[PDB]
């Protein structure tokens, strides 16, 4: 018999690459669009007594 | 003469082993869409 010889070691990975940078996430706007108005009426009451 | 061990060329016979710890995270709240944001998206409030 003999001895194994030396096995190949496996090797580190190479370690993702990251960009790095700024960002802005947006969602599905569900807000409804909002403004101011102004409502002009007359409330008439006819009163039979 | 005399030496330190300083002097002397070194070689290892250890086997290197470069464990390191899991850091800390912290995980704050967050929330697509809050509760106010889900009643708020009703055209008309009844209540209101
Ligand atoms: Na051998």
């Amino acid at each position: 018999v003999q001895f194994e010889q030396p096995r190949r070691c496996p090797t580190r990975p190479e370690g993702q690459n990251y960009t790095e940078g700024i960002a802005v996430v947006f969602k599905e706007n569900i807000a409804p669009y909002k403004f101011k108005a102004t409502m002009y009426y007359k409330d008439v009451t006819v009163s039979q007594v | 003469h005399q030496l330190s061990r300083a002097d002397v060329t070194t070689v290892s016979t250890f086997i290197d082993l470069n464990i390191t710890m899991l850091e800390d995270h912290e995980f704050v709240p967050l929330e697509v869409y809050t509760r106010h944001e889900i009643k708020d998206s009703g055209l008309l409030d009844y209540t209101e």
